[PDB]
Order: structure tokens, then sequence, then C-alpha cells
């Protein structure tokens, strides 16, 4: 089965290609509409592998330097192996001496297409956690933020380095371990500072400090301080917003690490409770009369802060990424915090962007402690300072990458002239990654083809490691093997791989041409791989391998990802932030929400995202990635309002109402960005969230109308 | 054959001492500052408050241009009134405020002639007629005594205080009580010499003694704390902290105050929290290794804090050495030597950076006064550092090469005396005059934006301002000349208040009268301040040229117009100016007007500022020291011993002497000094057993020591500075410094040299 081929290659190599069989000519590949691309999860969950205790082996050719893998041929009589990518001959290390065809090393086994090595760099560096705290919030929120901060402080390793910066009208860089009194260094929340300046001002040398000290050493001292932390003392006048120096406090937190611990694992965790009102990085004015930016305000160019502010964090993101540090943003407030302007910090670094109502919600506290989820051995599921190198066969060139990464601008033979997204390179830097972190790599064609994925990172246990993933797919003569290629097509993978591309363009100046381009390809695909006689829309049909793809495009073009004008800029930035991260499974849900149905007449079964599925005697469980909604049918709603549940007679009915709530509880623990929960029913004020989710190709319309137009355009 | 300075002092102590001087007659002439007597207000202002060069103005400008006698007054508005004299009365005029003339804006005073039944009063100053307000009306009597004249102080007394209404306050709102901000240099220099701990430990005790009025129970003055060494260290000492918080500012150049609360807290409330800090600070910077500090930003910070608290305040700055760390107000070591023949000699007595003048203006504009306790050991550029504490009305205390086992007591005495000083805040003085003349020039620890208002951020009992008058128009021999000094300020409880001094001076058109009514001591005080101010604008040889030629011109004019005919071999001086030649010569011998050989500029700039603040009593002593014979002193006589001429000619080898100028007190010992005294004072048997370097107080002593110390205490009494005692041995010892203070000797020229120099230009002005 081809479905078995995909499911096994994902679970093993952490990869899913748009096509699993490749065209041997650049022409018919260009003709194929979808580029040969792949979702790639570098650190896919893999408990079946024990880390190899030894250095990897590399090809002698410099330009190549590929890692030893099952593809390379071997001549044990000669102790030599030939690189699959370039064919250069290589010699095994002396230790590998006893190598034979029956006791061959790990990296040569097909079962070990992807494996992890243990590097012995020798510089064992501790983790670094920098807490940047906003103090312009009510005593309720700050207290709850303090509890969550004392909680996070307890999970960290004894050798990890912690630091605290608190900001408001001014920025305070506290000195810890300083017992008996409490000194802190203050700066104007209006003046920007460089890394060198702050190094000098704080009285530091070049390249544990007085600011960054061990948890074991300071657990008592820091905690007490957090305990005594109170809100911004500076009084807020009427009709005015508090003076919050978000942009400045970040530039300090970044610079503080830039001059003490450069090029080592570190998370800068900024918690904000409102918009920056005192730049640089200024989001909006201080007078409450003026409301924050509205996709409309920014579109009509009435937002005078966005361009300046975004530029600030853009440079801040590039600084932190270059130094190899992670920036997290936990924005919990009742209005926009300026996540649109700040998005590039957790976007370019592997940081988390967390949105919320307040820090005193069961929403935030839970989401925050899922950040520090430990694995089976008590080590954090985080990775730092990631270096990703991709080597391809000589007939393949890397266009570029899309997702949480930064171009290292490494030029070579594998780098395509026509570069896509983050391209012009064969190497990317991912400052922070999680077993979930997934990139989209785009390729180009010019007997099998092969691609290798090499990832160097610092494990949460201070260990340096290398994750090598070597894959291969079969070439095809697209003039004799069109059928082979069409069956290797991954309709799921292409849907996401095309979605990112489209969104990536949404980031860019290109405007609503995205819908126009997205549909042009959807039509092109239907024209090539569709079964139809010309000019007969009724004759048109799609093989099962493709059948779901137009349905995927339908929900994509109508999703919040491209239709921002019903959300706030921050929400749109948040939604796009997570989609560019997730693996295929979660990515599909975002585009096309799952809809389950519960009733007396059979088990829970997923149904169509249509109005038809909404029946009177049926409870619906809609699952978009960012929210969980339970919808009670009209009949079931009345039985619920009458009190039948409590009665011992209706044992079954109390279970029917409990069946989806039980399942809604599981998802409210597994999912890292803990979704908003909504319980509503037929005629409920919050029933709006359901029905809403249920030239250019077309306007908002039924799925059928959309297809029918697609059907008649594909046949002509 | 001239009557000495001392012959005159004692001659006036004999005929006027122990007698009551009453200020009733107009133009009356008061005793000398050296003559202690009782004073009753009774009409005009006490000489303790204000003295004049002449108590009879020339009626017209030409006449004034004849004699060339300067018309000036030395006002010490808050002089410490003796226990035995009538204290000032506080006058309240209700909502309307103090009744004033509608023209010249003179306040209600005894100089107001009430007419027309008591319904109108004619101004004594501008002769303008006013309407007596309803609530203040009263009926006249036989010649206009009005019947409450002896009842209401502002009608019968020359010195009193008005209550100021809200239209006298900043922003027309009641001011806040001032705040004492203590700021400590904590670089390596002050840590090593044990100064920091000394300041900390001792400040625990003296924060209790912070000034408070009788009507209240606890001082309304708040207290704040700061340290610095090229970086500022603020402190949070709120009355709910078990531990003081520190907030360090590094953004020097664009300074700011990182706190609004926790700074400036009532001392009694935050008592334990404060003491907790003063214990820690010496330990905190104990291992500090910094060699550079900042200064301007420190004044900048203490000023910015007082603006935020919306209150006046005083800055008690303690500093060590030359501020070199890169910042605004960064000073260099520019002691380039240019003098005597160099016109640009003045710069040396000017600040380096432009920022000090601005900084000073900002302080005065916000009611912030800075007092500087300075502990140099090298070049420090007094000209720069002392500018802001001078212009603001603050004080400067310099302790050359401070050493703990010696100058400890001197500093602590200065500190206590300065904290407990009766002080006003955010003060402005206006000197109004009657028709015919006006104030045209001012001399003090002051700053002026316009040409009428003397702004003093803070003023204490010791400070004094000297004012110069010129002829507006011709005067009247009948009405004379009137002066009204008005000081508007804020007290340590936060009340707006006016102190008023009225003084009436006679006018004559007779050159005989002017000379008859001259005070030498007061004349010197003017010439000193006038010259010391000109130092910053002209060559020193030019000013001297001016001093000598104006001295010769006054005595030539007295010779050729008033003096009954005499020989040309004689030089004729009026009894009022008997000793003006001697004192004048001593002014020219001062290092301020002398040169760099043997003297640091720092010492030249320090003394230059010191004089600018002085009153008459102080200026008399600084220029002509007091020299007491201690060997001939009777035992338990025990009246203070009589003074002896300031020269080496009055020194016996068998003699012990004390010389004091008010800042330095020297004990001098002859080589043949009687061992009976050396034992009964120094506790060592012989002369060659004493060590000069051991200049600490020899408390022990059964007969002579208690006796001798006694006379050292009374000398110090009326003096604001505690004097640096310096013991000297007669031969080739540190006598070299001591000899400078013998002002009748050559050293410039001597006395008899200058007397012959004056008599030459007195014959050059031929006719
Ligand atoms: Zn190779
Ligand atoms: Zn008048």
């Amino acid at each position: 089965t081809y479905l078995e081929f995909i499911q096994q290659n994902e679970e093993r190599d952490g990869v899913r290609f748009s096509w699993n069989v490749w065209p041997s000519s650049r022409l018919e590949a260009t003709r194929m509409v979808v580029p040969v691309a792949a979702l790639f999860t570098p650190l896919k969950e893999r408990p079946d592998l024990p880390p190899i205790q030894y250095e990897p082996v590399l090809c002698s050719r410099t330009t190549c330097r590929a890692v030893l893998n099952p593809l390379c041929q071997v001549d044990y009589r000669a102790k030599l192996w030939a690189c699959n990518f370039c064919y250069q001959r290589n010699q095994f290390p002396p230790s590998y001496a006893g190598i034979s065809e029956l006791n061959q090393p790990a990296e040569l086994l097909p079962q070990f297409s992807s494996i992890e090595y243990v590097v012995l760099r020798g510089p064992q560096m501790p983790l670094i956690f920098l807490y940047v705290v906003d103090t312009c919030m009510e005593d309720e929120d700050l207290q709850a933020l303090k509890e969550s901060m004392q909680m996070s402080l307890s999970l960290l390793p004894p050798t990890a380095l912690v630091g605290l910066i608190t900001f408001g009208r001014m920025v305070q860089v506290h000195e810890l371990g300083c017992e008996g009194i409490s000194k802190s260094y203050v700066f104007r929340g209006t003046k920007d500072l460089s890394a060198k300046q702050l190094q000098e001002m704080l009285g530091l040398s070049k390249v544990s400090n007085r600011f960054l000290q061990p948890v074991q050493k300071i657990d008592m001292n820091l905690t007490d301080l957090l305990g005594e932390l109170q809100r911004d003392p500076w009084p807020v006048p009427q009709g005015k917003r508090p003076l919050r120096s978000s942009g400045v406090a970040l530039s300090i937190a970044v610079g503080l690490l830039e001059c003490t611990f450069p090029n080592t694992g570190a998370r800068i965790m900024m918690f904000i409770g409102g918009p920056a009102t005192q730049g640089p990085g200024m989001v909006v004015g201080d007078e409450l009369k003026t409301p924050i930016r509205s996709w409309h305000d920014i579109d009509k160019d009435n937002a005078k802060y966005v361009k300046k502010g975004t530029k600030h964090f853009e440079a801040l993101a590039n600084r932190a990424a270059t130094t190899g540090h992670v920036i997290d943003i936990y924005a919990c407030a009742l209005d926009q915090t300026g996540l649109l302007e700040m998005k590039c910090c957790p976007n370019l670094t592997g940081g988390y962007m967390v949105m919320g109502d307040s820090f005193n919600t069961s929403l935030f506290k839970q989401t925050f402690q899922r950040v520090f989820t430990k694995d089976m051995h008590g080590q954090f599921k985080m990775g730092f300072g990631g270096t990703l190198e991709i080597k391809t066969s000589r007939e393949i060139k890397i266009s570029g990458a899309i997702g949480p990464c930064v171009s290292l601008n490494s030029k070579g033979p594998c780098v395509s002239e026509n570069e896509i997204g983050t391209g012009g390179t064969c190497q990317w830097k991912i400052c922070g990654l999680s077993p979930t972190t997934t990139l989209a790599i785009y390729f180009e064609v010019v007997g099998r083809g092969a691609i290798q994925f090499v990832t160097q990172y610092q494990h949460s246990s201070g260990q340096r490691r290398i994750r090598v993933t070597t894959i291969a797919r079969n070439w095809a003569d697209a003039q004799t093997q069109i059928q082979n290629i069409a069956a290797s097509f991954d309709q799921e993978a292409a849907a996401i791989l095309m979605a990112r591309l489209a969104i990536y363009r949404a980031e860019t100046e290109e405007g609503p041409d995205v819908l126009r381009w997205l549909d042009r390809q959807l039509i092109r695909l239907c024209q090539k791989f569709g079964e139809y006689h010309k000019d007969d829309p009724s004759s048109f049909r799609f093989s099962e391998t493709f059948s779901l793809y137009p349905q995927f495009m339908f929900h994509l073009r109508r999703s919040s990802f491209l239709q921002v004008f019903n959300n706030s800029p921050d929400e749109s930035s948040y939604y796009r932030h997570h989609f560019m991260r997730q693996d295929l499974t979660q990515s599909l849900i975002m585009i096309q929400p799952i809809l389950y149905a519960y009733s007396f007449s059979g088990p829970p079964e997923p149904v169509l995202l249509d109005s038809s599925s909404i029946l009177a005697d049926r409870i619906l469980l809609m699952d978009t990635f960012f929210q969980i909604l339970i919808y009670h049918g009209e009949t079931i709603a009345q039985w619920r309002k009458s009190g039948y549940q409590d009665m011992p007679e209706y044992e079954n009915f109390r279970h029917l109402l409990q069946a989806p709530v039980d399942d809604a509880q599981e998802i409210l623990h597994s999912r890292f960005p803990m979704p908003r929960y909504i319980d509503t029913e037929h005629g409920g004020s919050q029933a709006r969230f359901l029905l809403s989710k249920v030239p250019i190709l077309t306007d908002d319309v039924s799925l059928q109308v959309f297809m029918d137009h697609l059907k008649k355009l594909a046949v002509s | 054959a001239m009557g000495s300075p001392i012959q005159v002092i004692e001659n006036d102590r004999a005929s006027r001492g122990g007698q009551v001087y009453a200020t009733n007659t107009r133009g009356q002439i008061p005793p000398l500052v050296t003559t202690d007597c009782m004073i009753q207000d009774q009409g005009n202002a006490s000489p303790r408050f204000i003295r004049c060069t002449t108590y009879c103005f020339p009626c017209t400008s030409d006449m004034a241009k004849q004699a060339q006698i300067p018309l000036a007054a030395v006002i010490k508005p808050f002089a410490t009134i003796p226990s035995n004299e009538s204290p000032l009365y506080l006058v309240n005029h209700g909502e309307s405020g103090p009744v004033r003339c509608n023209r010249c804006k003179a306040y209600m005073c005894p100089f107001m002639q009430f007419i027309e039944g008591g319904r109108r009063y004619q101004c004594g100053f501008c002769n303008c007629v006013n309407d007596v307000p309803p609530f203040y009306f009263q009926h006249l009597d036989h010649i206009g005594r009005r019947l409450d004249h002896y009842e209401k102080p502002e009608l019968s007394l020359g010195s009193y205080e008005y209550v100021a209404t809200l239209d006298y306050c900043r922003k027309s709102k009641p001011p806040n009580p001032p705040a004492f901000i203590f700021m400590i240099d904590v670089s390596y220099s002050n840590i090593k010499n044990g100064l920091v701990k000394l300041i900390c430990e001792e400040l625990k005790t003296m924060l209790e003694k912070i000034p408070k009025e009788e009507q209240e129970e606890t001082s309304a003055i708040r207290v704040g704390f700061i340290t610095y060494n090229k970086v500022l260290h603020f402190f949070n000492v709120k009355s709910n902290l078990a531990q003081p918080q520190m907030m360090v500012v590094t953004d020097v150049g664009e300074v700011f105050v990182p706190l609004l609360d926790g700074f400036l807290v009532n001392y009694q409330e935050s008592q334990s929290v404060i003491h907790n800090l003063l214990d820690q600070i010496p330990d905190m910077f104990a291992d500090s290794n910094e060699n550079e500090t900042v200064f301007a930003p420190v004044i900048q910070a203490g000023m910015e804090a007082l603006k935020a608290a919306d209150c006046p305040g005083k800055l008690f700055i303690f500093h060590s050495s030359l501020p070199t760390a890169e910042a605004p107000g960064k000073l260099k070591n520019r002691d380039d030597k240019k003098l005597v023949n160099t016109d640009k000699e003045k710069i040396l007595f000017q600040p380096q950076t432009n920022v000090y003048d601005s900084l000073a203006k900002d302080c005065v504009a916000h009611g912030c006064s800075v007092t500087l306790f300075l502990f140099p050991s090298q070049y420090v550029d007094v000209a720069s550092l002392g500018l802001v504490p001078q212009l603001t009305g603050g004080t400067l205390y310099k302790y050359n090469n401070f050493q703990m086992h010696l100058d400890r007591q001197q500093f602590l005495n200065d500190l206590r005396n300065d904290i407990e000083k009766k002080i006003g805040f955010d003060a402005i003085m206006r000197v109004r005059t009657s028709t015919g003349f006006r104030a045209t020039d001012f001399f003090g620890g002051i700053l002026m934006n316009n040409t009428t208002d003397v702004e003093m951020a803070a003023i204490d009992c010791d400070k004094a301002v000297t004012v110069e008058f010129k002829h507006d128009d011709k005067l009247s021999e009948d009405s004379g000349a009137l002066i009204q000094c008005a000081v508007l300020y804020t007290t340590i409880s936060g009340q707006r208040r006016l102190r008023i001094h009225n003084l009436g001076l006679n006018c004559s058109s007779q050159l005989a009268d002017l000379y008859k009514s001259c005070e030498t001591d007061a004349l010197i005080n003017f010439f000193a301040k006038s010259a010391f101010k000109a130092v910053l604008h002209q060559p020193l040889k030019v000013i001297r040229e001016i001093l000598v030629n104006q001295t010769a011109h006054m005595l030539a004019c007295y010779r050729k117009n008033c003096a009954s005919p005499s020989a040309a071999s004689q030089l004729i001086l009026p009894d009022s100016m008997k000793v003006l030649p001697v004192y004048m010569n001593c002014l020219l011998k001062n290092c301020v007007l002398l040169s760099r050989p043997e003297i640091s500029t720092d010492e030249r700039a320090y003394q230059r500022q010191l004089v600018m603040t002085m009153g008459v009593a102080d200026s008399q002593l600084f220029f002509y020291p007091q020299l007491l014979p201690i060997h001939t002193l009777d035992v338990k006589s025990t009246m203070l011993p009589a003074a002896v001429r300031c020269s080496e000619s009055r020194l016996s080898e068998e003699g012990i002497f004390l010389l004091a100028n008010g800042l330095h007190m020297f004990l001098w010992l002859g080589v043949s000094s009687p061992p009976e005294l050396i034992q009964g004072i120094f506790n060592v048997p012989s002369f060659a057993h004493i060590n000069t370097d051991m200049t600490l107080l020899p408390e022990v002593g059964n007969p002579y020591s208690q006796q001798l110390r006694m006379i050292m205490g009374i000398i110090q009494q009326k003096r604001p500075y505690s004097m640096k005692l310096t013991i000297v041995k007669q031969r080739e010892q540190p006598e070299m410094v001591f000899r400078q203070f013998l002002v009748e000797d050559k050293g410039g020229s001597s006395y008899v040299d200058f007397l012959c120099c004056v008599h030459k230009e007195i014959c050059q002005l031929l006719n």
C-alpha cells in the first residue's frame, strides 16, 4: 500500500514528501505544478533509538562532507565505503576495524536511516533562562504570574543559570545572590542600548556572573524576591495607558546575554500584560482615546507605529538569532499586545508565542507548564543552538525553507538559484526546537535520488548531539511512468506544503493575489491528473489519491490564515505562528477542523464539515487546533434544560452528555498550545463559532459551488 | 606715627562697650563689630543685621564722584540675635497680605507718614500717597503717632517678619517642607582614609538634631540617601521595609532619579531602616577599587529628586578628589600657570565646563542648595567644584590632606554646625530705596537673573550679601536716604514668610559729614568683595591699580576740602579712616590678589569664595588676625588677654601666642619658651619634645591648660567655621605658613611702605 509507505516513512525518518516518486527531468517536474517538497521534523519522537555512543563518519570531499548512511556501498575487504551523493571513496576509522557484513555498524543499517550521535565537543554549558517581567498589571495577574514563575523555577536543573529583569516605566536588571540588601541596575525605558554599551554599564568583561547564577545556589534568594515583587509603582492618569517599556526591556535582555554567554543555549522569556507604549518598539500611544491597530487601521495606513516598531523587533530577532538565543513571548491581556510587531522574535528563533486573557486563568498556567514537559528521563523536551544542513543528490537543488529558522547563507552545489522563502543556503539556524518543530524544505530537479538531513544541537542535558536523517525516493521517466508518480502523490502533505507557501506570500507585500495564485495551481493540478473528457464537467473525476485535495484548498482559502479581516492583527500573527511550526497531523486540523458526532444510535464517528451534519438529535465536537467547541443539537438541548440527566432512569443520557466532555478533557492536556474551550448549543450566543467554520476562482460559497466552478474550468 | 588697629578697637570698646545702643536717631552711627554691646531695635535695623560704609550719603552724584567713597551696605538678614536682645515679631495682615505702597512697592514700615486723620499715608520712599485699607485703619494723634505705633511692630521696629499669602508662593500654592539629601563619594580614596565609615556612623546620631520649630513636635524635613563613584547608587528607605533597596543608575550624561517613594522619608518613621543602611554602606564599598568619580551628575540627581517631590532642599555633598570619569562636568588638570603679566589670568578662577553655570541656574530655579564637604589631597579645581555651592547660597568645607587622627574633630564639628544651622529655603531678596538712589550691584553667595532680585536657594544666619548703591537722582538733606531689605523665603515647616529690615540714613551736601560717618570695617568688606569679583573679569595688576588709586583719592579729597590747613610733610586721615590704610594693605597682601609662587590655586580659589559670603564681623578678622599673648597671661584673671599687633616685632622668644583669623588658629612657641607652661599645656617637659605633627587637642592639664583652652573656646564662639589648629615651633619649622598671617609685615609691601605709597599719590593729585 502507498498509505503504508507514507505512514512508515513519517514515523521513521520524520519526513513527508509531496511526491514519493520523482520526475527525472526538470521540465515535467515544472509541469507537475507542485514542487517536490517535504515537511521535515528534525527531532521526531523516537524512543526506539538509543543514541549512538560515538562520532559520526564523514565523507572526505570538503564540498560534500556527507554522513555515513545505508545507501553507501561498502567493501569490507578494503574497509572502504563510497559516498552515495558524490561517489568519492572513503576510509573507515581504525576502531571500525572488525567491520563485516554480519556485524556491520549502526549507521549502515536500513533500520537506522535516521539516528542520533553523541558529540564530544567538551564544552559542557548549562542552560540559561532569562525572565523578563512586565509589572504594569493588576495585583491579581501579577500574583498569578509570580506563582507560575516560582513553579517554572522549580523544574529547572540545579546547574541551569537563571536571571531576572523586571520592567515598566523603567527597566530593572536585578542582581541575585546579593543577600541582605537588594541592588538592581535601572535604565531609562526610552533609550535604546547596544550589547557593548550594556556590557560596560553593567560592569562586565568580554565574552557565572552577578546576574546569571545557579538555581541551586539562588533558589531561596530568587524565590523570595519573586515573592516580594509588586506592580509598577508609577501612577496611571485617567484616559491614559501605563508607560510600558516592552521594546527597551527586550533590547536589554538580548544584549545582556549577547555579551556574557554568546553562542550557547538560552531562553529569553518575556511576559507582557499589555502593548508597548514607550518605544523603541512602541506599539500604540499612551492615551486611551486612541484604540490599537485594526487590520483596517493598518490597511488604510492609519497605524503610525507598526512600521517603526516592527523594524525594532526585527533587528532584535536577528541579533538574538545570530548569537544563538531563544525568545519567548507570553502575552496575556484583554486587548492586543502588539504581537504583530513582535512576531519575528519567536518566529525566527524557535521560541513560543503564547496568547491569553490573563495570567490568572487556567488557560495560561497550564500552557506555561507544558513548556517544561520532561521526557522519560527527566530531561526537558527542548533543544538549543540548532544547525541544519541538507545534502541532496546532484540532480536535486534546495530552493529554500519555510518555518522557524534563519538562513546561514551557506553556498554550495545543492543551493538553487531560484530560491524560495528562506533560501540561498543549504544551512539554517534554529535556536530552539521541540520534538514537534517541523520545517518545509522545497526542492528542484535539473537509480534513485537521495536527500540527507543533518542537525547539530545542544540537548537539554548539556550534551552536544547530531541527528542524521538519510532518505531516498525512486526516479521516474515521466513520459512512461506518469502513473507511478501520480500514485506516490501525498494529497495531505501537498495541501500543507502549498499552504505555507501561500501564507509565506501573505507575509510579503503580495496581497489578495494569494487566492488568485492558489486557485491557478488547483486548476492546473486538476487538468493534469484528472479523469475527464474535454468540456464535460460531469465527466471529471479524481483518483482517490487526489480526491481530498480540492476540499483541502477550499478550507484553506476560507480559513483565518488568509482571511485576516475577521480577526485582530495579533490573532492572525498567533494563528500563522503555530501553523508554520506543526507537523502534518496538526497542520491539517488547522486548515480543516475535525467534526465528530455523538448519539444513541452508534459510536462517536467523524462527519463532514457541512451544515448537513448538524442534526437535532446529535451532539457535535468541533476541533480546530486553537479551540474546542461542543455543540448540543436542538432536541438534546431541551432534554438538558429539563433535568433528565440527574434522574436515575436516564443512565444512558447522562453518559451521552459526558461522552464528548470526557474526550474534550484528554485534548485539554495533550495539546501544547492549550485551546480555548467553548460549550454552546442550538441558539446559543457562542454558536457563531461553529456555523462560521462550516478574476478569482470564487467568493464564499458552498463547497459544491466551489467544486462545480473548479469542475468546468478544469475541463476547458 | 599712626594709631594701631588695636588702639582703635580698645578705644571704642571702652567708650561704647557695655552700653545700650538704641536705634532711634536717623543716620546714627553704630559701634564697631569688635565692640560687644547691647542693642535695642527702637526704630532702625540693628547693625547685627545691616552695616554701612557710610551712614550719611552724599546728596548728589558729583559730590559722590569727589570723595570717591563707595556707597554700600553689608546685610546679614538672619544674623544670630543674642539671648539678651528682643527677638523678631511675626506680623499678619490677613488675606489682603502685607500693606504695601502701590508705586515703589515698599512694605508697611515706620517710614510711612500717616496723614489726613489716619486715612492716607504718604510713602517715605517714593513720596506716593496711599489709602489706608479698612481693616488696618486707625486714628492719628498729636503729630501722627496713630496710637498703635508702640503696639504694632511694623510701625515702631526696624526689624520684623511678615506672613506671606498664597500669591507669594510658587504656583500660588503652599510650599512643602525642605528635604536633606546626603550624598557620599565612595571611591577608593574615601574608603581608605576611613572617612566613609566616619560619615556613616556619625550621621546616625546627628540625624536626630535636624532643625524643627517649637510649634511642631517632629521635623517636617525629609531625608534621602545616595552614594557614588562614577556611578550613582540610590536607596529605598521606606517606612515599611525591613531591608533597604538599592537602585543603581549607570546612564550618566542623561541622569534621572529611579524613585519617587522610598526616597525622602521622615527620619523618625523609617528610623530602623535607615540605621540598617548606615551600618552596611561602609561594608558595602569596603573592597571598592575605583579611581575615578563623577560630580555634575550628582548635583543633577539631587536636584532632580527635589523637583519630583515638589519641594526645596539641601544637598550635603561629600567629595574626595578631582572628578575625572567621563561625564558632563568632567574636569581636567588645567593648572597651567599664567599670572601677573597675563590678562587671561582670570580663567584660572573660572570653571572649566559650561555645564556648571547651567547646573547652578537649574538648582536656584528649583529651590535646591548644595553644600560641599571637600577632602582633597591634590589638585581639585576649587574654581569649578565650588561654583554651584557658591551661587546657590550653600557652603564649602575644604580639608587639605585630610588625616583621621587630626582633622576628625574639625570635620564633625563643621558637619553638626551646618545641619543645625537655622536655614531658609527658596529665598529671594529685593533691596528697595527712596527717591534719589538705588541698588546697582550685589556681592554674595547668590545668583541673579534680573537686576533687582537676589536669588538665594538657601540662606543661613552666617551668610551675608553686600549691596552697592548709585545715584538715581539728587537727594534731600531733609528726608535723607531710606533702605528696605526684603527677603521672601520658605521655612523648615513649609511656610511662606517675609523678613523686613528698615534703615534710615542721613543725607548731607557737606563733605565733612561723609567722612565723619564712615566705618572702616564695612568699607573693607566692600572693597574685598568688589575686587574678588573683578578677579574673574580683569588682570590682578589692574584691580590693584584701582584699589590703591581709590584709596589715595579718598584721602586726598579729605586733605584738600575738610582738613584745617597743615604741613605738606604730613598725611591727614579722618578718625573714621584712621586704620583704613593698614587694612587696605592687607587686602593687597592676600594671595587672592598675590601670586602663584608658593601657593596652590586651589588655595587661592577657596579663599576667594570664602570672603564673598562674609559679613562685617567676619571680614574684620580674616584680614587682620587676633594675636593673644599666652605666656604673660594671668591665671584665672581671667579676662580675655589684650590683643597685640600683627607683626613679628611683638613676638618674644620667651613667649607663647595664639593667632586666629577665623579659619586657622595657630599656637606659637618661642625657642626660649618657659618650660613651666610647656608642661602645664603639652604635658611634655621641654621645647624640643613637642611635635608639630601632633596637632591634636591636649585636653589634659591641671592649671594652665584648662585656662588656656578656655580662651580658645570663646574665640570660636561667634564663628561659623571650626578652626584648623596648627602648632608651630619658632625656627625653620612650619613657621613659613604662620608668617603669612602676620599682616603688618612685608612677607607684598609692609604697612609703613604702603602709608608712604599712599602719601606719594596723595601729592601726585596736586592742588
Ligand atoms: Zn561525498
Ligand atoms: Zn512707595
